């Protein structure tokens, strides 16, 4: 019904506020990189951002778009004031977790997870 | 006498009862409720878009001055529409006096923040948001304040898991402490302590 | 033979400085680092056995992880240690740092040091008494005592 | 009623300001605390000569862990899991069967020192004062899996602590 | 199988992987690395170490609780081989030095102990052999390290007719010799290179990838009695490989020539130090020689690893030797050297 | 106009996801080269690492041809 809007009032201006925190996080990642001394490459970095970005392509909720624009923000300040340490943007590639497979009968071979 | 059953305070319950009255007519716009428990605390239930008229009233009137506050916190509820329930903790000094405000509200519907009012509310407001998810609309500074850095999820809501999803340890490899799903040696071992017969008859619900 | 006598002899006398000049660095976490300033306290002054805490990590020999390790502060538990120089030992107090203590099933906390850290010696309490600290202390000085670093290197 | 800790105004007479004056350049109070320093050092040290001293207890001090007999020799614990579900820390694991003679009594009993707080709940939930807390603190270890005892470990503590947790027992059971 | 040797769990520290491995030369790099994944998997691990139990710290965090046993060996005891090898289903063999020691030849650290332990396993009932070789393992070698790696690989292949025989060409990673050997040449002046450098093609092998390839033949059935060569995706000049170490570690590469004899004689004027030696004249000689190429042999790709190139991890091992004025430049910043496929 | 439609293009050229033989100044990014939201927002960001000149979110979702980047670059000088 007549909800009460977070910061959008329609998804329209959700979707600017979504490019917005793309465009500051795209613009920070060479920054990044520079910084924590880190291994990888800058494009890895930004297609890690589009990734993260892209696996919450599925919402239609302008509220739900704004809490997570809203969280966006908050873990890219704490990138750039170097808050975070290099341990946390390395926990955001999953460097050290085995490969899960991913096929019925592979899963059947391992155990009794669905 | 009654060695082993704590007395009671008509007097204070009054004062409570009466002052209840007062503010509930003061303030028709936002109370919804005010109910005064056996052991004289007064509670006052408003709605949610009046925290900061009904705040700075009970800071500023001169029959209410409630210049500190105590505590704030959230009770989480799931059975409920709106699952949080905020609750402000105030001292008045001046009458030696203590009161309490709810509020109600859900994952998605901001609350007013109270840092005009209260600073102690900037700290506190920031506790709640990063321990139960509720989002405070005017807040200078709202970030995560107890949990780890990147920490994903609000642990104090009821339906996260007491030992969360991750855990770390040191990889030699990387040379780094790394994040890997949590699993525990040993399971923690749920207890099912609830009595099946019912304890206390005053507060029987109704069958329904 | 004569060179594994000059051999014995000479880490006799450089295990001999280690183990008498011990110098924690000065790194308290919770509740168990009160027991430590009282084991640093007149009663059972830790400067009397040659152990001195030192602020910097550079400077430091030893490091009680005294209190609980939470996932906030294991990166910087570790960056201590790493920048401590060897020859380094850990001593891990409490049963908080042993495991995970009254702590253990939470999702804040690391479950023991020694997912993180080596540890030498693993004092069990909650807190353990200056006494049991000052136990631990010296099983850790017996222990370097038994270090053969030039008998191994000799015969290697 | 209040005290007022800092309140008072100096006076200012020619004898007080010099006083004063004198205070300032001759360094009386930084000579007093001197003179402190120096009456410490000419007393008697409060250390005690550890290891071969030892710190006042009680016969209350919770130690190590122990399980306890009976004079006959038996098991006092029946496993009724007592410990285990009054157990803060979770530190407890039980499991028993009817023994051979028909007897309730366990075939596992673990504590994991490593998880245990030393509250001593579970002497206190016992009714038979099979599992006490000894007087015994300088158990420390060099491995982390020294330290999850089992009930051989337990039982071992028991027996070789028994004259002086019997006394302790003796001393402080009518307090309870 | 045994029940308690049956899979439990997810794969993570407190998992059952039915894997029982006893790891000879663990206190090292590859053995580090190996221990590690094993551990990591949630395996039962047992370390052989002759040195002082404080260079065997490094590896207690590796496994759970339980799950990493350090038990004392001689290299010259079968008694004590029996002892650590008694209750494992797999042996895995990474003892070997590069150099002579007053007690332990190259004879000895690479065709007597491996014998003996190739020798006891199957007398012990283990199921599952590994035995890390070298790439240019010739018999008719000019390197007697190389030499002994050939006759090594023989008698291991004798003795347990059912092992896996892996062959890595030169491993680079964090504490490895090839980058830093390179990288620290700097001290010296200039680098000298035999031939300038221009006759010498090698293909390096990171690190992870080799422990991988080792911890998929344990898993692997069909790789009982086999032999891999695990060599790098892209081969290399020794001169380009070298100018491409000295730029990514921001070091002036001055490279001169230095004839073979002359080379001999410094390589035998650093072998005589008591303690390690920076150099020896087998180390010169295995630099200059070049990586043989085996496609006979399997690879990293048929136990399901991708080669990682060096262009993606040189970083990690060089960014410790630059100066703090090129510390925190980029990787990208240097470009990848010429490959020679 | 023809220099800022020659960086225009070499901007473009450069990107991973356009086809050089597809790509024209009239092509629309949306239709002809088949982006979405987020790689036109990288295009436009690179325009800007370009020309030197920040264009805003406003200016920038007007943008979506090659053409349109070259007049609002000549507009704004
Ligand atoms: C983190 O939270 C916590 C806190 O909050 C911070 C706490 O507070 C506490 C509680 C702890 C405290 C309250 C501690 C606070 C205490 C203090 C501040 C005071 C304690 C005292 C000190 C800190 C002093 C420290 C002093 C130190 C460490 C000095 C020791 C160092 C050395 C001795 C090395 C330097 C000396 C050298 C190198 C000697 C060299 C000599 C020579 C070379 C001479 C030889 C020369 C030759 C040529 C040899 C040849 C000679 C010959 C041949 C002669 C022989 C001939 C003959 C005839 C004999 C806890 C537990 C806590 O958790
Ligand atoms: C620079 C100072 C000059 C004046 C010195 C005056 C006397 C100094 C007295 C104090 C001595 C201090 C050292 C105490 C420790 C003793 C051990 C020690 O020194 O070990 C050193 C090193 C030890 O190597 P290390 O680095 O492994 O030692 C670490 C320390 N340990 C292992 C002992 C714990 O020993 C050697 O280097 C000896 C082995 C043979 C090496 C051959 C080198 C040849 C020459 C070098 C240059 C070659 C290229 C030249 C190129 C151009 C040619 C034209
Ligand atoms: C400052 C300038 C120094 C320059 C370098 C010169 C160094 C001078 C030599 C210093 C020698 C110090 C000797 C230390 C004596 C040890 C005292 C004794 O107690 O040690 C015992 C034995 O210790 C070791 O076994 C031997 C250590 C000393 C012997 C070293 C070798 C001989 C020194 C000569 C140099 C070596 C050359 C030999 C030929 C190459 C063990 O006792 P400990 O358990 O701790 O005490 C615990 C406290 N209690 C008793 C109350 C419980
Ligand atoms: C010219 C002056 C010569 C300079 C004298 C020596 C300077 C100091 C050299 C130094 O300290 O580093 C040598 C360095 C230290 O190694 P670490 O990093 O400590 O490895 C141990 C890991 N635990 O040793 C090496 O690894 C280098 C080995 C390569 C040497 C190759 C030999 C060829 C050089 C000789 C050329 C001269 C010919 C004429
Ligand atoms: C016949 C005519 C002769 C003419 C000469 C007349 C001179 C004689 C009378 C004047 C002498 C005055 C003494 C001079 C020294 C005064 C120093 C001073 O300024 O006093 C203190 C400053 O001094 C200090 O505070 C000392 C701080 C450090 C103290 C820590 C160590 C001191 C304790 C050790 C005692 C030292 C004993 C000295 C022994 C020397 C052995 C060689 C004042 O500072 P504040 O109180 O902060 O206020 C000023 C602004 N309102
Ligand atoms: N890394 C490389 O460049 C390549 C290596 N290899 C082979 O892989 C294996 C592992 O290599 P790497 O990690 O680099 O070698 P390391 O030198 O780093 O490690 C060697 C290990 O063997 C042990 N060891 C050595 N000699 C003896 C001995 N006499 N008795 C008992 N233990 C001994 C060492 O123990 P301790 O420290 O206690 O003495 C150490 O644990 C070796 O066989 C090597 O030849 C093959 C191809 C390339
Ligand atoms: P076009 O606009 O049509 O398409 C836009 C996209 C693709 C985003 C969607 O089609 C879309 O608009 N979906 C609508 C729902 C939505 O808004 N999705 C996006 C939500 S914003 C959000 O998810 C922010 C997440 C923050 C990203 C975290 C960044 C972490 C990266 C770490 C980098 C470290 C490397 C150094
Ligand atoms: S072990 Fe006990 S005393 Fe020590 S830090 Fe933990 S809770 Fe505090
Ligand atoms: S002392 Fe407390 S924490 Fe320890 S086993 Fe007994 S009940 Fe559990
Ligand atoms: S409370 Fe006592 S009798 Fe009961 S299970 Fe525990 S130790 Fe045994």
């Amino acid at each position: 019904t007549s909800v009460k809007p977070i910061f959008s009032r329609d998804m329209n201006e959700a979707k600017r506020r979504v490019r917005e925190l793309y465009r500051a996080w795209y613009r920070e990642v060479p920054n990044t990189v520079h910084l924590f001394q880190l291994d990888i490459s800058v494009k890895q970095g930004r297609d890690k951002v589009r990734e993260m970005f892209m696996k919450n392509a599925h919402v239609t909720d302008p509220r739900v778009v704004d809490l997570l624009v809203i969280k966006g923000k908050m873990e890219l300040e704490e990138t750039i004031n170097v808050w975070k340490q290099r341990t946390h943007i390395m926990r955001f590639f999953h460097e050290t977790e085995a490969p899960r497979p991913t096929d019925f009968l592979s899963k059947f071979y391992v155990g009794h997870d669905p | 006498t009654r060695p082993t059953i704590r007395p009671r305070n008509d007097v204070v319950h009054k004062q409570l009862s009466a002052f209840g009255q007062y503010v509930a007519e003061i303030l028709p716009k936002y109370v919804q409720q005010v109910q005064v428990s056996c052991f004289n605390e007064l509670e006052i239930f408003i709605h949610p878009d009046g925290v900061i008229p009904v705040l700075t009233f009970l800071r500023d009137h001169t029959n209410a001055q409630f210049k500190s506050l105590a505590d704030l916190t959230a009770v989480d509820v799931p059975t409920r529409q709106n699952r949080f329930e905020i609750v402000y903790n105030l001292l008045s000094l001046r009458f030696n006096s203590r009161i309490r405000v709810k509020t109600y509200t859900d994952e998605l519907t901001p609350i007013e923040s109270s840092v005009t009012v209260y600073k102690a509310a900037n700290w506190y407001e920031r506790e709640i948001w990063d321990m139960f998810g509720v989002f405070f609309a005017n807040h200078p500074d709202l970030r995560r304040i107890l949990t780890d850095y990147g920490f994903e999820g609000h642990p104090f809501r009821k339906d996260f898991p007491l030992s969360g999803y991750v855990e770390l340890r040191y990889d030699d490899e990387v040379k780094r402490v790394v994040a890997e799903p949590v699993e525990l040696a040993q399971e923690f071992r749920k207890f099912d302590l609830n009595s099946p017969w019912e304890a206390f008859p005053a507060y029987r619900q109704p069958p329904e | 033979s004569r060179g594994e006598y000059v051999v014995a002899k000479l880490d006799d006398l450089v295990n001999w400085a280690r183990r008498s000049s011990l110098w924690p660095m000065t790194f308290g976490l919770a509740c168990c680092a009160v027991e430590m300033m009282h084991m640093a306290a007149p009663r059972y002054d830790m400067d009397r056995f040659g152990v001195v805490f030192r602020a910097s990590p550079r400077q430091s020999d030893v490091m009680i992880v005294a209190g609980t390790l939470t996932n906030k502060m294991a990166p910087a538990l570790r960056k201590v240690y790493d920048q401590m120089p060897e020859p380094r030992y850990v001593v891990s107090m409490g049963s908080c740092a042993n495991g995970g203590g009254y702590y253990h099933y939470s999702y804040s906390v690391v479950r023991g040091c020694d997912r993180i850290v080596p540890v030498d010696i693993y004092v069990p309490g909650c807190p353990p008494t200056a006494e049991a600290l000052l136990y631990g202390i010296l099983q850790l000085q017996r222990k370097i005592k038994r270090e053969k670093r030039l008998r191994i290197w000799y015969r290697r | 009623t209040y005290k007022f800790v800092n309140m008072r105004e100096p006076s200012m007479d020619m004898k007080s300001v010099t006083d004063r004056a004198a205070q300032t350049l001759l360094w009386t109070e930084l000579v007093r605390g001197l003179g402190m320093t120096l009456s410490y050092l000419f007393r008697e040290p409060a250390t005690i000569n550890y290891p071969f001293e030892k710190g006042p207890l009680s016969p209350r001090f919770r130690g190590e862990h122990a399980l306890r007999r009976y004079p006959s020799g038996e098991e006092r614990c029946i496993a009724c899991k007592l410990c285990e579900a009054v157990c803060p820390a979770q530190a407890i694991t039980i499991e028993a069967e009817p023994r051979a003679d028909g007897s309730r009594r366990t075939t596992r009993y673990d504590i994991d020192m490593t998880k245990c707080i030393y509250c001593g709940f579970c002497q206190e939930a016992c009714p038979v004062d099979a599992i006490v807390e000894g007087p015994n603190f300088e158990f420390s270890t060099e491995t982390h899996e020294e330290l999850l005892y089992n009930k051989e470990k337990l039982l071992n503590n028991g027996d070789k602590w028994e004259a002086e947790i019997a006394a302790n027992i003796q001393a402080d059971y009518l307090y309870r | 199988l045994h029940h308690a040797l049956i899979p439990h769990g997810k794969g993570g520290r407190s998992s059952v992987s039915g894997i029982v491995a006893t790891v000879f030369g663990a206190t090292g790099f590859l053995g580090r690395y190996v221990v590690n994944h094993l551990g990591r998997m949630g395996s039962q691990v047992i370390v052989p170490y002759r040195c002082e139990p404080y260079d065997t710290m490094h590896l207690r965090p590796m496994g759970d609780l339980g799950q990493i046993i350090f038990m004392e060996w001689n290299g010259k005891d079968k008694d004590s081989i029996r002892k650590v090898v008694e209750h494992s289903n797999v042996v895995i063999n990474l003892v070997g030095r590069e150099w002579e020691t007053k007690n332990f030849d190259f004879e000895d650290v690479f065709v007597k102990i491996p014998h003996a332990i190739a020798q006891v396993s199957k007398e012990a009932g283990v199921e599952k052999l590994i035995h890390i070789s070298h790439l240019n393992a010739d018999i008719k070698s000019p390197s007697r390290y190389l030499r002994s790696k050939a006759v090594g690989e023989k008698e291991v292949r004798a003795a347990f007719p059912e092992a896996t025989i892996i062959k890595p060409s030169d491993i680079f990673g964090r504490e490895d010799r090839f980058l830093n050997y390179f990288a620290s040449m700097r001290w010296f002046g200039g680098v000298p290179l035999i031939s300038l450098g221009k006759e010498t093609v090698k293909q390096p092998v990171y690190i992870v990838d080799v422990s991988k390839g080792i911890i998929n033949a344990i898993k692997d059935p069909d790789a009982k009695g086999k032999t891999f060569a695990f060599v790098g995706p892209n081969r290399y000049l020794l001169f380009d490989l070298v100018q491409y170490i000295f730029a990514v570690a921001y070091r002036p590469f001055l490279p001169y020539p230095l004839p073979h004899f002359a080379y001999r004689w410094v390589g035998r004027l650093f072998e005589v130090s008591p303690f390690e030696p920076w150099t020896t004249r087998d180390k010169v000689e295995r630099v200059h020689m070049s990586d043989m190429t085996l496609p006979h042999l399997p690879g990293l790709e048929d136990l399901g690893i991708q080669a990682t190139p060096l262009e993606l991890k040189a970083i990690e091992v060089l960014r410790r030797h630059r100066t703090y004025r090129w510390l925190t430049s980029e990787m990208e910043d240097v470009k990848p050297a010429k490959t020679v496929n | 106009l023809e220099a800022i439609k020659d960086r225009v293009l070499y901007v473009l050229k450069l990107y991973d996801k356009i086809d050089p033989e597809k790509l024209s100044v009239n092509s629309h990014f949306m239709k002809d080269l088949g982006l979405d939201s987020l790689d036109q927002v990288e295009i436009i960001m690179a325009m800007e690492d370009e020309f030197g000149f920040e264009i805003p979110d406003i200016d920038a979702e007007k943008l979506m041809c090659p053409q349109e980047i070259v007049d609002y670059i000549a507009d704004k000088k």
